[PDB]
């Protein structure tokens, strides 16, 4: 990593997130003029594990993110550390999340929602045939590089929780978002690129339905119904999904990991690419389910009314 | 409240910010306050603003609307900011937000939104299923989320 100071060579603004030890603020280099996102993740380096990140997580984050370049994958500009923290320098990516532009359509067929899936199954397979887990496929991680064109450019970013799979080696371990985490996740069993597919299936179910398939009310029932494998297609929330649609989620969302569908299966999939004009008409006329989706997005316009409100009033 | 704090701020931000400067001069303040029945003097807009004018520049700048807004939430009683809320929204005092008043407010904020959003954010908010909006089903959209 470089030593160098990042101030030296980048004017650092806004914050545009954080996360649990790392906060991502937009900057401009400096010789070129050019905007990216310096994401700052304070090093630990200490046996007490409370507060930091370890340099052996660091590391392999980077060496992940040097390894990929792909169009619908973040890359990684540079990397500098000071004595608190390591900063990496990655592509601005300032279109927001991929759900927040659906919900503002006014209409969505399948058909454009299987391209944002091609999208996401491209960049997904660039990274599996690599050997590389992301390992934190959900949709607070699938941005737009720019919501200033008819079809966005999707990139996923968050390498937090990459990985690199390696041959005859076992690789165990817990986390991620459990709503969209694979039942050997949280079984502790051991983990592949399928867990990847199985969050796959659990977005392309949000998407489809604007509902999740194993959330209950509490941690434990949504533990118990990734374990067991429960969900259902409600026709409350499913009334004009499709066949090919409801057999690729199904198809995505298996226990065992080794009769799951790959990334390269499911790119074959007819959903994603149809085979005859019959299923092709059919993925047109289907329609997503829009009102289960902007259901949250008009509760913050609600919530954004009082704000307002709320502000005129406490002045006078 | 990283995730509610974040939608408010990019949303109520660039409500108010209506020219897109990154600030927030008094004149737009004014122009929002003025579209809601409040007649505020500009000595009283420059009060507000200088109470979070951290930077000292006239203007109000993000995390000076951040504060602004903490300082709000801290300032009042949840209950009475939602009951002054609901009747700025409800202005036929009827006991009931109409699909008319909420278009009015909104349009009055400056949004420019259709029929069917409005439409839909009735039906978000109605739970009996009557149409309108009870005071009830407000305090239970700004309830606990
Ligand atoms: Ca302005
Ligand atoms: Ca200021
Ligand atoms: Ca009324
Ligand atoms: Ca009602």
């Amino acid at each position: 990593f470089k030593q160098q100071k990042v101030e030296d060579f980048y004017d650092i603004g806004e914050e545009l997130g954080s996360g649990q030890f790392a906060i991502v603020k937009k900057c401009r280099e400096k010789s070129t003029g050019l905007e990216y996102a310096a994401k700052f993740i304070k090093k630990r380096q200490s046996r007490a594990s409370r507060r930091g990140v370890s340099r052996e997580e660091i590391e392999r984050e980077v060496s992940i993110l040097r390894q990929v370049l792909h169009h619908n994958v973040i890359t990684l500009h540079d990397v500098y550390e000071n004595r608190t923290d390591v900063v990496l320098i990655l592509e601005l990516v300032s279109g927001g999340e991929l759900f927040d532009f659906l919900a503002q359509k006014e209409s969505l067929s399948e058909e454009e929602a299987t391209s944002f899936i091609k999208q996401i199954l491209d960049g997904v397979n660039y990274l599996h045939t690599k050997k590389i887990a992301h390992f934190d496929l959900k949709p607070e991680n699938i941005m737009l590089l720019d919501k200033n064109i008819p079809i966005p450019h999707i990139k996923l970013i968050d390498f937090g929780l990459a990985h690199e799979i390696e041959d005859g080696v076992e690789f165990k371990n817990i986390f991620g978002t459990p709503e969209f985490v694979a039942p050997e996740i949280v079984n502790y069993e051991p983990l592949g690129l399928e867990a990847d597919m199985w969050s796959i299936g659990v977005i392309t179910y949000i998407l489809l339905s604007g509902a999740s398939p194993f959330l209950g009310d509490t941690k434990q029932e949504t533990l118990a119904n990734i374990t067991s494998v429960s969900y259902d297609f409600d026709e409350e929330f499913f009334s004009h999904t499709s066949e090919l649609a409801k057999d690729f989620i199904r198809k995505l969302l298996v226990k065992e990991t080794r009769k799951r569908l790959t990334i390269q299966e499911a790119l074959r999939h007819p959903w994603i690419t149809p085979v005859d004009n019959q299923q092709a008409m059919v993925r047109r006329e289907s329609v997503v389910n829009l009102e289960n989706f902007r259901k949250q997005y008009v509760r913050r316009r609600w919530k954004l009314a009082f704000s307002i409100v709320s502000l005129c009033n406490h002045l006078t | 409240l990283t995730e509610e704090q974040i939608a408010e701020f990019k949303e109520a931000f660039s409500l108010f910010d209506k020219d897109g400067d990154g600030t927030i001069t008094t004149k737009e303040l004014g122009t929002v306050m003025r579209s809601l029945g409040q007649n505020p003097t500009e000595a009283e807009l420059q009060d507000m603003i200088n109470e979070v004018d951290a930077d000292g520049n006239g203007t109000i700048d993000f995390p000076e609307f951040l504060t602004m807004m903490a300082r709000k939430m801290k300032d009042t009683d949840s209950e009475e900011e939602i009951r002054e809320a609901f009747r700025v929204f409800d202005k036929d005092g009827n006991g009931y937000i109409s699909a008319a008043e909420l278009r009015h407010v909104m349009t009055n904020l400056g949004e420019k939104l259709t029929d069917e959003e409005v439409d839909e954010m009735i039906r978000e908010a109605d739970i009996d299923g009557d149409g309108q909006v009870n005071y009830e089903e407000f305090v239970q959209m700004m309830t606990a989320k």
